[PDB]
């Protein structure tokens, strides 16, 4: 009978974090989480050292080293860590479907643009940082017009290498 | 508010369909067709702004 | 019991404008026709204003604006424009399948070539027009042997970008 | 009771030369074999010359005129040839999904490599040759860390056009 | 060696699920789902190196 947190809301939300949208294709890979804390929901994530491990730190990604995907909303995870995959667990990374994911730009994103990474980070936005510390999802575009700080959805294929932009 | 000024068809309701199943994962769809609303008389409409 | 339009054909023809050849991987994808008069079968699109609109009209399409995909056949098109999706109609585009489509070069294309695409019209060639005209859609490539005017299938992927040809 | 080439090993072995990994998406192509002598399994295909033949030789690869793919284990051919696809039979190719092939390379692959195609034989490797003889597949990876003349596993994907590497 | 120095749980040994057809081709896939071994007692074990 947990009445806190309500908002009174006009109508439905649109999806959560890490949510998928339903289409026919699909590459949901597993891999062995290697960071001592968990990983969040909707994250980019890099190659671990276990040979079918990852870790949440991206600050070295490069071209010749690109990001491995992106991991799902599972929502059965353990219960200690709140929305997390805890160490040592199965990840459920994601590359080729359609996913929400959270927006940060100032100025929000339109319907197709490009996807910039911020290794600094891995937050996801709409253009280069400007200093080197700036990637782009080669094969990447966003699905909805959403403001900051906003959930907006996005497809994905991380088969195409990424682009260095200085 | 009589059927000769404002009208809506909807033909089909919200229906399910069967399950299919991909590697671990059973997605589901379910689908539904509608037409939009339509004001056949705009005359007999009439908008009053600033009570 | 039409008898026009006879020409004692000695086989079976191959396909129509559209139709898809069956294989199990297929991007289709639902979006709402913007242009005034409908959109033919298997044609090109660019991305609309609406978030989720198509257009016919690629004339203005660049590396950092890919088009988005190609329509297919659909049969069931609301039998007032004969083929064609009319404005606002549902138009399945497809993005990884192969699918037939129209020829429109001089000498004819090959089993492997290059797919290029003249912005002027929406044509698909197999060699760059020669004037900033032309774009190569850089994962796609031909399935058959097809002289001019003539129906030949491709296979494409448009995750890959567009590359720019002068 | 044959117990010839017993090695008494420790224990299960990996996988075969041509063997697929399960997933859920996965292009298999059907091509006639047009080489005179067989195909073997986990190797490089290119285009052949009778619009839906495949050849054994790629030494004449390029970017504008990509390989096609790689053959699957079908385990079912003829029996007249050892492990190989005979003469005018269907070929079987994959171009989307993950194999386990075998290494040429001095050093051994990691998790995270580029491949490497050497156009002279047709092996796959870490780098590139150095004498404008081999290509990049722009879209593939490694996915096992294996030492010289051993099995891996890699995932491939051949929408994506290669790379000229002098 | 007694079941209260060490123990090794399975709470599922090994299951085959239904069998599903992507063109001319069947998957069948195979899952169990078991965890770490544990040793409760770690002044009951020695470990003695250079033999």
């Amino acid at each position: 009978m947990a009445p806190y947190n309500e908002t009174y809301a006009s109508d439905y939300a649109f999806a959560y974090e890490g949510m998928v949208s339903d289409i026919a294709p699909a590459d949901i890979i597993s891999r062995t989480v290697e960071t001592s804390a968990g990983i969040g929901f909707g994250k980019i994530v890099a190659q671990g050292t276990s040979d079918r491990g990852c870790k949440a730190d991206v600050s070295a990604v490069s071209p010749t080293a690109p990001p491995l995907g992106i991991t799902v909303r599972s929502q059965a995870t353990e219960n200690l860590t709140l929305d997390k995959y805890p160490r040592y667990d199965g990840a459920a990374i994601m590359r080729k479907g359609v996913i929400w994911v959270l927006v940060t730009d100032a100025g929000g994103v339109v319907a197709g643009d490009p996807v910039w990474l911020k290794k600094s980070d891995g937050t996801f936005s709409n253009a280069d940082v400007g200093s080197s510390g700036g990637l782009r999802l080669a094969g990447c575009r966003w699905d909805t017009s959403a403001a900051n700080g906003a959930l907006a959805r996005m497809r994905v294929d991380f088969d195409v290498p990424p682009v260095a932009g200085a | 508010n009589s059927p000769e000024v404002l009208k809506m068809h909807i033909p089909m309701r919200h229906r399910f369909l069967p399950v299919q199943v991909v590697g671990l994962t059973y997605k589901v769809p379910g689908i539904f067709r509608l037409g939009g609303l339509d004001i056949r008389l705009p005359k007999e409409v009439r908008y009053v702004d600033g009570y």
